[PDB]
């Protein structure tokens, strides 16, 4: 019964959890697909809303400044659609959306043909072993 | 002649009546024009 008692420091630190959401309450409750928050009520140009869904497509040409001091209601603010930069106020941009990745970690292979492969694999390690030792050659 | 001596102060005083209004009632109308609203496109001239 790990899980059980675990919940009780956790629920604890739920509210904790729930202080870093304090500070933006609206709306309701970094990967993305494309930028989407709830009116971005937060937010020359002063204040910075953009939002492309289904419902209200917005557009700015004017930025690189601090309006929201961060993170902002629905959190997704960066790069989608290409063409969208929100940089300056530490951005979740260049992030991957909803797509199909295959990762693994350690592929381990030992060595199979090394009779003909004496000089053909030092080309291989040529391409990448050799910038990871001595980059100024 | 002697006209000119009340107009100016008239004229002068109205500054913030007329010129600021502009801005004078933008007090609930900024609130509105903050990007937080909802855009719209012109289909008609």
């Amino acid at each position: 019964l790990k899980q059980t008692e675990n919940d009780l420091k956790d629920i604890e630190a739920r509210i904790k959890e729930k202080a870093g959401v304090k500070e933006s309450d609206t709306g309701l409750a970094h990967p993305l697909q494309v930028a989407r928050c709830t009116k971005i009520i937060k937010g020359e140009d002063a204040k910075y809303v953009i939002n492309l869904k289904q419902i209200a497509k917005f557009v700015v040409g004017l930025g690189e400044r601090v309006s929201p001091t961060d993170i902002e209601e629905g959190m997704r603010v960066g790069v989608d659609r290409s063409k969208y930069n929100i940089e300056l106020p530490l951005p979740p941009r260049i992030d991957p959306s909803v797509t199909m990745m295959t990762v693994e970690e350690k592929p381990d292979v030992t060595y199979s043909d090394v009779g003909g492969c004496k000089d053909q694999i030092e080309k291989l390690r040529e391409v990448v072993e050799l910038p990871l030792l001595s980059p100024e050659r | 002649i002697r006209i000119f001596r009340s107009e100016l102060q008239r004229l002068s005083h109205e500054n913030n009546v007329m010129l600021e209004k502009i801005k004078d009632n933008k007090e609930k109308i900024k609130n509105n024009r903050q990007l937080p609203y909802l855009v719209a496109n012109v289909v008609e001239v």
